[PDB]
């Protein structure tokens, strides 16, 4: 629940 | 009272020659939204400069189709990589509005408060880091040198209704830190509302920013008590035609028409 928090954001394609 | 706008005008003939992805930043982003009434010439988003697209419109009167237009004059434009979308999008209208190599990798079709309010958040955690840090000079600014990939349309029907179902945070507050630097971090939001709640939209924190800092904005039909003005002609219309008003002027246009899917 810190990788949880990031999980959707890191995978956007930024 | 002779009728100079066509009743409908494909995107296609609107825009038969999009330029496409090898052309610079500044072409690949003025965005043709419609026909002038006053020389049968195309209007355009300088959506280089002015990030932002707003579509005031009763029932009916063709703001899903537009918003769909104008999705697809960006993406004859853009490669995935100079644009993705996200889409807000309740009623599931605008589901085929953009090919998929131009969603956004995550978070992309928000068709509910939950989803929507999980996909900003994320969102906003991307466009934070590009703020531009405090020193860049305006030509640095401009440029756009201190980050690189795509820029972000978030794509948004009926934001009445979006409105009308918020439980808890209202939507788009993690955004609204960040509007004031659209331009810089590559983001564009065009948001489609129906006219009978536009005039307040206009004085939220989210079409209301935009609004107040100058995007252009759609009248498409309405009535002349839902959005009172000296200044704009709010007034019963056919599908697409609408008063498109803008820092640069206020003209009657014929927004783009496209096939449903
Ligand atoms: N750009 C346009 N030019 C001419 N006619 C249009 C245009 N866009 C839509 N129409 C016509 O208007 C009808 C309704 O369009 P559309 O559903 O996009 O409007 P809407 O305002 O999103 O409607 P709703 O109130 O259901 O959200 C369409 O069936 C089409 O015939
Ligand atoms: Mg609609």
């Amino acid at each position: 629940d810190e990788e949880q928090q990031q999980a959707l954001s890191s995978q956007m394609g930024f | 009272p002779v009728r100079v706008l066509p009743e409908r005008i494909h995107l296609h003939e609107l825009d038969p020659n999009p330029p496409g992805p090898e052309s610079d930043y500044r072409t690949r982003w003025e965005i043709p939204i419609g026909l002038r009434e006053t020389d049968l010439t195309p209007a355009h988003c300088h959506m280089h400069t002015n990030p932002h697209l707003l579509i005031f419109g009763a029932a009916k009167s063709g703001k899903t189709t537009i918003a769909h237009a104008i999705a697809r004059a960006i993406c004859a434009r853009n490669s995935p990589q100079q644009v993705r979308f996200m889409l807000a999008d309740y009623r599931s209208g605008l589901l085929d509005a953009v090919p998929d190599t131009h969603l956004l990798g995550a978070g992309a079709i928000n068709r509910n408060s939950a989803s929507l309010d999980e996909a900003v958040q994320a969102l906003a955690v991307n466009l934070k880091k590009r703020l531009p840090p405090t020193d860049l000079t305006t030509a640095q600014l401009r440029s756009r040198s201190w980050w690189s990939g795509f820029d972000v349309v978030l794509l948004v029907d009926d934001w009445h209704m979006i409105v009308g179902a918020a439980g808890g945070m209202p939507p788009m507050a993690p955004l609204a830190p960040l509007l004031p630097a659209a331009a810089d971090i590559g983001l564009h939001i065009i948001v489609t509302c129906q006219m009978s709640q536009a005039y307040k939209a206009t004085m939220d924190k989210f079409v209301g920013a935009a609004f107040g800092s100058g995007a252009p904005t759609m009248f498409l039909s309405g009535e002349k008590q839902e959005f009172p003005s000296s200044e704009f002609k709010v007034k019963r219309r056919p599908p697409g035609q609408a008063f498109l008003v803008s820092p640069d002027g206020k003209e009657v246009i014929q927004a783009p028409y496209i096939e449903p899917p």
